[PDB]
């Protein structure tokens, strides 16, 4: 375990624990290791095998299999106290969160090159029976190079089903107004609401609320130069009746989103 | 204006 890997410094640590990079030494390949402490761990699933594990390595497990817009698990392990997670790990990368502080409010052009890419990697979070529950700038890497995002950090995801939520550990000011109100919501539509408060904070420069009445209130002022279709989309992912917002192909198909950019245009135009 | 990170988890 500690003989498969060359451990570097923290890249981070917080609600979902401490994050280091390192090496593979099989192949010198760059990864991040992640651990967890087992008595933090709220939600524990299983899988195959029967062994008792976090949920969030049963959801990475489902949504790693083939190419996508999520961080790759590649291995695991079980320690006296913890879980350790063998993450992928681009380079060079930059997360959404640092990449929007830097640069401000982004060109149009680009929100909609990152946002689908994040609408994809959502899909096939669902297609493979997983919902993330935190999608935010922060969750989201940019391999710089190559101009693709990945999507991390399952802490606080479950599997994806067709009834009621009433549980939460996601980020607050991502979360619906159903949620603040009522403690309740269904998975797809209250993703929905936090990719609408996603593609504000890309063309923004910062997200639209803080308070819980900002969230329940309904009202979403445009404090940068946004065309009329990219407002349009927003405030239809963020309309308060869930079942008044767009479907994940209704996004896809809203004219805002149309011609959207390669990965590597985008990289060459807009980040190399 | 100030902008920041929120915690989840
Ligand atoms: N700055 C960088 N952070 C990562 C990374 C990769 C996977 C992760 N899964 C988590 O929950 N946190 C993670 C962080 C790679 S380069």
């Amino acid at each position: 375990l500690e003989s498969q890997y060359q451990v570097g410094p923290l890249l981070g640590s917080g609600g979902f624990g401490s994050v280091y990079s390192g090496i593979r030494v099989s192949d010198n390949l760059p990864v991040a290791i992640k651990h967890v402490e087992k008595d933090r761990i709220s939600d524990w699933g299983e899988l195959p095998n029967g062994t008792r594990v976090p949920m969030e390595v049963v959801l990475l497990k489902k949504v790693s299999s083939g190419f996508s817009g999520v961080i790759r698990l590649l291995d695991w392990f079980e320690r006296p106290d913890s879980f350790v997670l063998i993450l992928e790990r681009p380079e060079p990368v930059q997360d959404l969160f640092d990449f929007i502080t830097e640069r401000g409010a982004l060109q149009e052009e680009l929100a909609r090159s990152f946002f689908w890419q994040v609408l994809e990697a959502v899909r096939h979070c669902h297609n493979c029976g997983v919902l993330h529950r935190d999608i935010k700038d922060e969750n989201i890497l940019i391999d710089l190079n190559r101009g693709e995002l990945k999507l991390i950090d399952f802490g606080s995801g479950a599997l994806l089903k067709d009834t009621v939520y009433t549980d939460f550990d996601g980020t607050r000011v991502y979360s619906p107004p159903e949620w603040i109100r009522y403690h309740r919501y269904h998975g797809r539509s209250a993703a929905v609401w936090s990719l609408g408060i996603l593609l504000y904070d890309m063309v923004c420069g910062d997200i639209p609320f803080e308070h819980d009445e900002e969230i329940i209130g309904g009202q979403v002022f445009f404090r940068q130069r946004v065309s009329s279709e990219c407002q349009h989309l927003i405030r239809w992912c963020l309309a308060l009746r869930p079942s008044d917002r767009p479907t994940f192909e209704e996004i896809q198909n809203h004219p805002w989103m149309q011609d959207v950019l390669l990965p590597q245009e985008t990289a060459e135009i807009h980040l190399h | 204006r100030k902008r920041r990170r929120h915690p989840s988890g």
